[PDB]
């Protein structure tokens, strides 16, 4: 590559997969860094952890 | 960071006689500082209408320092600036 | 106020559903546990239904939900 | 005995070993006429001589 | 007016708290029973690790980018050695120091004032004792993930999806100069961690009656 | 005229709820280990040809204990009236051995000991000595 | 008269399901170990029976902790047995401990045996009255 | 509040018992030494079961153990 | 190897056997340099000497 550069197209990239800490949420475990979250009306729980 | 001029409660617990200035304590117990404590000193008016106290030393505790800022009191229940003694 | 008058009256509140168990041993009606089933079809707040309130104050009474769009209702007329 | 490679020994154990940045290993062990390796997520084994 | 919500909580909260813990030492035998740690333990004194199972899993990057697959597994914990099994207590059991100093400076003076005081105890009583009630809830989920994920490990192994665990013993005799002497020394150490095989040639199925 | 149903007791409480709550997939989960794992590997024999039963065996005995094996074992040779013995040297981890019975055989409180110890202890019986024998593991 | 029923009776709806799921739990646990538990019979264990001669009928005590063929030679000269080996003796030597008070040498030299395992093993000869220690390949 | 209570009284201490002999021969069943067997399953303190209460000082209320988690019950709220 | 080169090699040891310090504890005598701790409840003897 010489001065101008770093022009190539983005080429194909395989999408990742699912974030790794659903199993945790899914087992019931919050995520590590998160808060609690109040909810009503039913039977669930919920955490924010990274503005989700 | 405080917002100028806002509100919070304290608790005076050592008496003083409005003939000689001095240090006298007094301690937050509610709101963001806890346990903090307060030097300072009064003044005497012209008529003995009311007392007020001069409150400029602030002492937070866990951290090593001493802050300067200046601040008066009021009366809790009562909304006032004056002392509750006897002036008769 | 009383969930299971006429009843035996109040055993406990069991969290498994949610419900008080009257002493005879039918269920009572009351909710015991805000996690409990709740067909209420109705809610309150402004901003709902896009990026919830915005965290921030405006000086303006306009007033825009986090997706971007701004509720108009919730904002102050003039 | 001075084994060196770039796999994995399992069975008999070192007392001291030694790795390389471009990744080779070099252990020092006792002597054992037969030597079990684990490589690629699977383990077989050799036999020596003296 | 806030002091009232800030005591009834912390009251509420350590009553709830001492009351849910005497109640889990009074029923002791059959959480240890059930939480039967050492059974677990493999021969060489050796913790199991830990495993983490998921189905029927999708994720959406973008558009025309989705990624779907059907099950999952994870290493949560590498295994490592232990001198004792952990027990039920390091997860479920939770602290309780009592307070006992309600700074006696906003005091009731008035019926009203008395009044609102009362109820604003009250409700921040009950709020602590659902917090409570709530990180008990956070405990029980952690120790049953811990156990499940022992638990998957140990099928997988007899499923034949994770190489077990590898170990040599190295054994030399009297060791030491004249004034230290050891009789015999034994040095094990661990090779193989356990880990998930990906050639599904040696995969083995099970099928019961 | 009243209306009850039977299942009438004293109120629970939400911590022994929760309790429950995860025992009983626990449970399950043990029992489905269980099943795979049996129908997965071929049985072999049983320990009561190693350790038969034998007279002068079946005073009964109840048993509440969470601690190691020595103590154990040496009140039930004690109460058995027959010689002790032991073989090999005691691993420097304690091997514990955890029991929650009630009105057994003194045979399957030996077989359900050697069972539990599994892989590092294993217990012999030779009656016609009279003689019980506990056996550390070789390995390290 | 008065009957007292017992006092940690599962008299709540969790206690009897705590306590059932104790129970299951722990027949699953035991029926695993007892399908996993490896035995072997005794008509072919490998181990040294007790050769039952009347002067190893004698009660000692003895504490020692390492080379075996210097102990069994102790031993047999206290028994008045004659002492020999076969075999090449390994650089590293089989090394055991043994700490007991009162007991048969008979015991002593079982236990012995089951300490060398396959590094070697001993015989015993009543009639020529003799023991050797045989060891490895 | 007698330990040997209708007996012969008090005699002394054995401490390898960590318990008080009565003047008839018997133990009494009261303690005299801290270093006995004392059957206790039930106990307090923050940051149990852990590496103890740090010795640190927090302007707020958060407060640590030696293992490094934290404990909201030992902490105040907000 | 140059300064750009990676050349990040590790080395490892014989592990050491257990502290000569526990025989002093066994035979009874407090380490040196320790202080006596509190025990409570049972027949222990307890000392902290560097944070052990």
């Amino acid at each position: 590559y010489g001065p101008n550069a770093k022009s190539m197209p983005t080429e194909e990239g395989i999408p990742p997969s699912a974030n790794d800490l659903l199993l945790h949420v899914l087992e019931g475990v919050p995520p590590p860094g998160s808060r609690r979250l109040v909810v009503s009306g039913g039977d669930a729980r919920a955490w924010l952890s990274n503005e989700k | 960071i405080i917002k100028t001029g806002d509100i919070m409660f304290a608790v005076l617990d050592t008496s003083v006689n409005s003939d000689e200035p001095g240090p006298i304590l007094a301690t937050i117990v509610t709101g963001k500082l806890k346990g903090s404590k307060l030097i300072g000193s009064f003044n005497l008016p012209s008529n003995a209408d009311k007392m007020v106290i001069t409150f400029n030393t602030m002492s937070i505790p866990g951290a090593e320092k001493t802050i300067s800022i200046s601040a008066y009191a009021i009366d809790p229940n009562t909304a006032r600036t004056a002392l509750a003694s006897r002036t008769n | 106020d009383g969930c299971c008058s006429k009843m035996g009256g109040i055993n406990y509140c069991d969290s498994s559903a949610g419900r008080l168990v009257c002493n005879n041993g039918f269920y009572s009606t009351c909710y015991c546990t805000r996690h409990a089933v709740m067909d209420l079809q109705f809610l309150m707040g402004c901003c709902l239904w896009h990026g919830g309130v915005y965290p921030q104050l405006n000086s303006s009474g306009l007033v825009v939900c986090n997706d971007g769009y701004v509720s108009e209702e919730c904002s102050l007329q003039k | 005995m001075y084994v060196r490679t770039n796999l994995t020994i399992l069975s008999p154990g070192w007392l001291a070993s030694m790795t390389s940045a471009d990744g080779t290993h070099a252990y020092e062990m006792q002597k054992s006429p037969v030597l079990l390796v684990s490589w690629h997520g699977k383990v077989m084994q050799l036999k020596v001589e003296g | 007016k806030e002091t009232a919500l800030s005591v009834g909580a912390q009251a509420g909260l350590a009553w709830r708290a001492k009351i849910i813990d005497e109640q889990l030492n009074k029923q002791a035998r059959n959480l240890d029973a059930i939480y039967d740690f050492n059974s677990l333990v493999l021969e060489h004194n050796i913790l199991p690790p830990v495993l983490l199972e998921g189905r029927n899993t999708l994720n959406l990057a973008d558009a025309q980018s989705i990624r779907i697959s059907d099950r999952t597994y994870k290493v949560a914990k590498q295994a490592h050695f232990i001198t004792t099994p952990p027990t039920w207590r390091q997860y479920l059991w939770m602290d309780y120091v009592k307070p006992e100093a309600p700074n006696v400076t906003l005091l009731p003076k008035t019926k009203a004032e008395k009044e609102i005081w009362c109820i604003y105890t009250e409700r921040g009583w009950k709020n602590g004792i659902d917090q409570a009630n709530t990180i008990l809830e956070e405990n029980i989920a952690r120790i049953k993930e811990d156990f499940g994920g022992m638990i998957l490990y140990r099928k997988l192994l007899a499923m034949n999806m994770v190489s077990p665990p590898y170990v040599s013993h190295t054994d030399l005799g009297v060791t030491g100069d004249g004034s230290e002497i050891h009789i015999d020394d034994r040095v094990l150490r661990i090779t193989a961690l356990p880990e998930l095989n990906v050639n599904s040639a040696e995969w083995r199925a099970a099928v019961a009656k | 005229m009243k209306f009850k149903k039977p299942p009438i007791n004293n109120p629970s409480d939400d911590a022994t709820i929760k309790l429950a709550e995860a025992a009983v997939s626990v449970s399950d989960s043990m029992l489905e280990m269980a099943k795979v794992e049996k129908v997965i590997t071929p049985p072999s024999k049983d320990n009561t040809l190693t350790i038969p039963n034998a007279y002068n065996l079946q005073a009964r005995a109840s048993v509440d204990w969470s601690g190691p094996i020595e103590e154990l074992t040496a009140r039930i040779a004690k109460a058995a009236h027959f010689r002790f013995r032991v073989l090999g040297k005691s691993p420097s981890v304690p091997v514990l051995i955890s029991i929650s019975t009630k009105d057994e055989s003194l045979a399957e409180i030996l077989r359900d000991i050697d069972y539990q110890a599994g892989k590092k202890a294993s217990i012999h019986v030779y009656p016609n000595s009279q003689v019980v024998e506990l056996r550390y593991a070789k390995i390290y």
